[PDB]
RNA sequence: CGCGGGGUGGAGCAGCCUGGUAGCUCGUCGGGCUCAUAACCCGAAGGUCGUCGGUUCAAAUCCGGCCCCCGCAACCA
RNA sequence: CGCGGGGUGGAGCAGCCUGGUAGCUCGUCGGGCUCAUAACCCGAAGGUCGUCGGUUCAAAUCCGGCCCCCGCAACCA
RNA sequence: UCCCCCGUGCCCAUAGCGGCGUGGAACCACCCGUUCCCAUUCCGAACACGGAAGUGAAACGCGCCAGCGCCGAUGGUACUGGGCGGGCGACCGCCUGGGAGAGUAGGUCGGUGCGGGGGA
RNA sequence: GGUCGCCUCCUAAAAGGUAACGGAGGCGCCCAAAGGUCCCCUCAGGCGGGACGGAAAUCCGCCGGAGAGCGCAAGGGUAGAAGGGGGCCUGACUGCGAGGCCUGCAAGCCGAGCAGGGGCGAAAGCCGGGCCUAGUGAACCGGUGGUCCCGUGUGGAAGG
RNA sequence: GUAGAGCACUGAUAGGGCUAGGGGGCCCACCAGCCUACCAAACCCUGUCAAACUCCGAAGGGUCCCAGGUGGAGCCUGGG
């Protein structure tokens, strides 16, 4: 709905340096970010933690959306889990909550991670787009020591029109992402 | 159908007389099986509840 | 001994052996071969005695191809019991050969060294047999 | 002189006959109500004027001949085509 | 493999094509909205009001409303009455919805 | 082969019925007392449970094939 | 199904015909003693007194009975 | 009546998998937005709605190839209703009628009926 | 010793049916949601992808027609749902039943449609329990609740 | 849905190709490189087997319609 600092960043700076490399013969063939699916993917909320909520409202006040409880695919023995047990926290940041979130990761949250050292670049899938994992949560700007209780890393997935892995590299690299080498 | 699964008849709470015939697990729903149903001696739907068969 | 290493069913029915084989009536691996002239079941006992026979013929050398596998349960009632009270327990394992089916092939072996070889292995068998060499009819097949 | 430790079969059990299958045939006059096919799961599909019972029975809804149709990947059907 | 769209078509379509009644097949475009009337037993169309033929405009759901009023009169001339509304993959709300209650304005039974 | 019961830390026994649940005794290794050894006092160590399939979310436990311990039979008129 | 009685600490039970205390040995910790495993001995954590709804001025001892174990009884087409 | 298009039926993959292309004035789609109706175990993704700036990239459409899948003969054979003879047997042969499965040659990148909206 | 009723499959010879102390398995339950409806949705699995995190917890991607699922045995069926989720619900109706399936009898089984009265749905329509095929017991004797039909001269009662 | 026949599914299956982990030196990995006349999953090509396997599939057999068929035929109701 809105207009923000990375949304225009992707606008007049990124679209050209992309037609730079691959020289797209059409307005749309050019990459662009669609979905952003954050995944705390608990399982720490087994047959116990009803307090999975005070860890997922934190997920709300850092993503802006309520996260939807993903349950069990089936029942699992050594994992201590029954088909139906809550074990996931999926929030799909789509459209203009994506840019509002993605910039706040890159400019403020990404650097505040302890001993930052690039981004693992092989972790690109190939057939399409990209995603890679965390370690914590309070590194995110919205919180600190007393507000955050238990520690909880989280997964984060990009879904772009990057048909090819190479052109994905460029899209994110230019968009503000620091890589390992 | 067993110890656990008791049988039960549906009372009509307008006149207290019996009406229907079915079963119910007395474990997971130890309550009273209360369901709207029909009456020939009333020709109108009403309230019904488990009287011990 | 050539037993099925896993089994779908325990005992299995008899079934008559009408007619010629269903496949493998043309050599396909070795140079020469042994074939059925008459239908039988062949025991793993028999099969292994033919193999061991040839193997001992060209002691040290040669390669043996054997194109039938004991997949049928040869059941049998224990000693001195009357009829009924179930089916026999499975006593052996046999393979169904019909006339034409190829059983033993050899390669890396002289002419008569595979004649005498596939001769004796014929003798450890309950049936009349013919030895035939690979031919174009087999290549065209 | 005879029997010894005679093995008892664990089986020898069996089901009833279900007398299933097709009961009326194409180009066979039927009236409304008739059963055209008994089965366990639509090997045959409920055509025009052909209904299906709580066990997948297939019964005629109106009179006049039954008629079989085979729509390949879609399914085998039977309909009744009314009188004249 | 089939689409959510593709499955949902048959799902409600078949629910109706086996009612024997004249099926009124609709189509929701982002542009405008039309609908014909098909006797699937043969396969022929009975009549076909629209918004490209009637070439109207002025709010989608009010021109969805109108096209049905066309259908109503233009079908009732051919003694049509047995109406079974094929609602397509679309629901029964707003656009396609108004077409119905508009088709009802004329005298069409459904 | 027919039925019956059994197979779990080294020895002997519970545990199975009602699945997720491994205990008792001895002994064993470490330490104490003792001149020293036992006694006794302080600690710990030690079983995928016959064997294999398999049911279930999952098996000492439920189920079936086979190996083995033991108990009655295999009537021979 | 109907007559008999209670379902008390973790494991047993006296509180109880006549309500007043949120009850005693075993078990368990610490302690004096023991050479010790022990008896003795001083302090202790444990009641939502089967629950629910009551009788009052509160109840665990008085009730409607839910409950579902022990007890006896009789019937079983 | 010929053609393209949209909405659809029908034969049942010769239709399909894939790669190669081309189609936007039309019509279809993506696309614009969240105000309204409506809407998400989160998200206007989807369903919804108000739109018409962009486009034919995606999807879909028409088409091209035969790598895949698919269909696939003729000939012969196995088998067999019926009629005969043959072997201790396991089983084998002849007559007459019927006659496959595989495999071979080859075919296939669809075929159409109803209405509507464009072209001449 | 084993068996005895029921269901699935095979034997069973391409209709139905068919024996044997033939070969293999299950049933004596379960579900107020696992049911009715309306709306909506789509598997197993494999590969790449990713904090904890795994051969397999959850999230992302591309390939998948059905090998998943459908309470539990097996076969048939089945995603154009019969399977997964949500809203309202209680047709797990009362009075019937044209016509048939099976069949020695008796039982078993399918059901359009009509009437009363409701459920969901905009409506067309769907609901007389569950994807079907087991989850069972004739008659006699009695219990309980109703009805108020008989009631030993007669009004009641007893009994039926 | 049988004889046949075929592995397309359910399982068996001989070889070879290719390839997990196991096995095993090279290393002596604290771990990598592993090489394979070892075992051998999926997977591939050759070659097969199956009452309870089926992409297939006969001859036939059922059943209705229509025609021949007058036969110690057929049908309904009753006695034995
Ligand atoms: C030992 N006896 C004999 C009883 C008889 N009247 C006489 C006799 O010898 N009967 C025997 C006859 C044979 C019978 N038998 C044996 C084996 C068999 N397979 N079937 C049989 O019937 O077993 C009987 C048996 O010994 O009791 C008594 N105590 N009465
Ligand atoms: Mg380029
Ligand atoms: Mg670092
Ligand atoms: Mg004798
Ligand atoms: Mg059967
Ligand atoms: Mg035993
Ligand atoms: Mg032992
Ligand atoms: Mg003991
Ligand atoms: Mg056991
Ligand atoms: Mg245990
Ligand atoms: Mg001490
Ligand atoms: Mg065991
Ligand atoms: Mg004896
Ligand atoms: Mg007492
Ligand atoms: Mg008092
Ligand atoms: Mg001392
Ligand atoms: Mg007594
Ligand atoms: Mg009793
Ligand atoms: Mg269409
Ligand atoms: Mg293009
Ligand atoms: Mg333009
Ligand atoms: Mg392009
Ligand atoms: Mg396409
Ligand atoms: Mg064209
Ligand atoms: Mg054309
Ligand atoms: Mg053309
Ligand atoms: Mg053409
Ligand atoms: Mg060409
Ligand atoms: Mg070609
Ligand atoms: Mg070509
Ligand atoms: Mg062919
Ligand atoms: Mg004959
Ligand atoms: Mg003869
Ligand atoms: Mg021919
Ligand atoms: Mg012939
Ligand atoms: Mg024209
Ligand atoms: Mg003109
Ligand atoms: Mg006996
Ligand atoms: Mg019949
Ligand atoms: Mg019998
Ligand atoms: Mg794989
Ligand atoms: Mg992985
Ligand atoms: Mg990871
Ligand atoms: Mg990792
Ligand atoms: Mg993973
Ligand atoms: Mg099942
Ligand atoms: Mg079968
Ligand atoms: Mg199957
Ligand atoms: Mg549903
Ligand atoms: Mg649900
Ligand atoms: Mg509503
Ligand atoms: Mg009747
Ligand atoms: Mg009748
Ligand atoms: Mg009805
Ligand atoms: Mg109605
Ligand atoms: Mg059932
Ligand atoms: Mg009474
Ligand atoms: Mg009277
Ligand atoms: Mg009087
Ligand atoms: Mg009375
Ligand atoms: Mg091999
Ligand atoms: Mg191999
Ligand atoms: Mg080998
Ligand atoms: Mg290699
Ligand atoms: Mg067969
Ligand atoms: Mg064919
Ligand atoms: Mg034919
Ligand atoms: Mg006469
Ligand atoms: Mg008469
Ligand atoms: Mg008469
Ligand atoms: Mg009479
Ligand atoms: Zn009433």
């Amino acid at each position: 709905p809105l207009d923000l600092a990375l949304k225009r960043k992707y606008y007049e700076e990124v679209r050209p340096e992309l037609i730079r490399r691959f020289g797209y013969q059409n307005v749309w063939e050019v990459p662009r970010l669609e979905k952003v699916v954050i995944n705390q993917g608990l399982g720490e909320a087994k047959e116990d933690a009803r307090i999975l909520e005070k860890a997922a409202q934190e997920l709300a006040l850092i993503t802006g959306q309520k996260p939807a409880v993903t349950r069990a695919k089936k029942s699992i023995s050594n994992f201590k889990l029954r088909k139906g047990m809550p074990i996931g926290l999926r929030v799909t940041l789509r459209r203009d909550r994506m840019w509002i979130f993605l910039e706040k990761l890159l400019n403020v949250a990404l650097p505040r991670i302890r001993d930052f050292r690039g981004l693992n670049p092989n972790s690109f899938d190939g057939r399409g787009n990209y995603n890679l994992g965390l370690r914590e949560q309070l590194i995110f700007p919205e919180i600190t020591y007393d507000m955050v209780d238990a520690l909880r890393g989280m997964d984060i997935a990009v879904v772009t029109t990057a048909e090819t892995d190479e052109e994905a590299r460029a899209l994110l690299e230019l968009l503000g992402f620091p890589f390992r080498k | 159908a067993s110890e656990v699964r008791i049988k039960l008849l549906l009372e009509c709470t307008e006149c207290k007389r019996r009406n229907y015939a079915t079963e119910k697990n007395k474990r997971n729903t130890p309550n009273k099986l209360e369901l709207r149903k029909y009456c020939p001696w009333c020709r109108k739907h009403t309230v019904h509840r488990e009287v011990k068969i | 001994m050539l037993m099925p290493r896993r089994m779908k069913y325990r005992k299995q029915q008899r079934g008559r052996l009408k007619g010629a084989t269903k496949g493998g009536d043309y050599v396909a691996f070795g140079d020469f071969g042994l074939v059925a002239l008459e239908p039988a079941w062949i025991t793993a006992q028999q099969i292994e005695a033919a193999r061991v026979a040839m193997v001992r013929h060209f002691r040290r050398g040669g390669k043996i191809f054997i194109r039938i596998f004991p997949d049928k349960p040869y059941t049998k009632k224990p000693l001195e019991v009357r009829m009924g009270k179930g089916k026999g327990n499975v006593e052996g394992y046999v393979a169904v050969v019909k006339p034409g089916r190829v059983m033993f092939e050899v390669a890396g072996v002289t002419e008569e060294q595979a004649m005498e070889a596939l001769r004796i292995a014929g003798h450890k068998l309950p049936i009349k047999t013919k030895i035939v060499r690979r031919d174009a009819y087999d290549e065209a097949q | 002189a005879h029997k010894k430790g005679l093995g008892s079969t664990r089986n020898g059990r069996d089901s009833q006959a279900k007398r299933l299958g097709v009961k009326r045939y194409e180009g066979q006059v039927v009236r409304a109500g008739n059963i055209l096919v008994r089965q366990r799961g639509t090997r045959f599909k409920p055509g025009k004027n052909v209904g299906m019972g709580r066990d997948f029975t297939l019964f005629a809804l109106v009179d006049g001949v039954v008629e079989f149709q085979d729509r390949g990947r879609l399914g085998r059907y039977v309909h009744v085509r009314p009188l004249a | 493999r089939l689409t959510a769209y593709e499955r949902r078509k048959f799902r409600v379509r078949n629910r109706i094509k086996r009612t024997g009644r004249l099926r009124l097949s609709v189509f929701r475009s982002l542009k405008h909205i039309y609908a014909q009337i098909i006797d699937d037993e043969k396969g022929v169309t009975l009549v076909s009001a629209s918004s490209l033929a009637l070439k109207l405009k002025g709010n989608k759901t009010e021109v969805a409303r109108q096209v049905g009023r066309a259908l109503a009169e233009k079908a009732l001339a051919l003694g049509i009455k047995q109406v079974a509304f094929d609602r397509g993959p679309y629901k029964y709300h707003g656009r396609v919805k108004a077409l119905a209650e508009g088709a009802r304005e004329g005298g069409l039974e459904f």
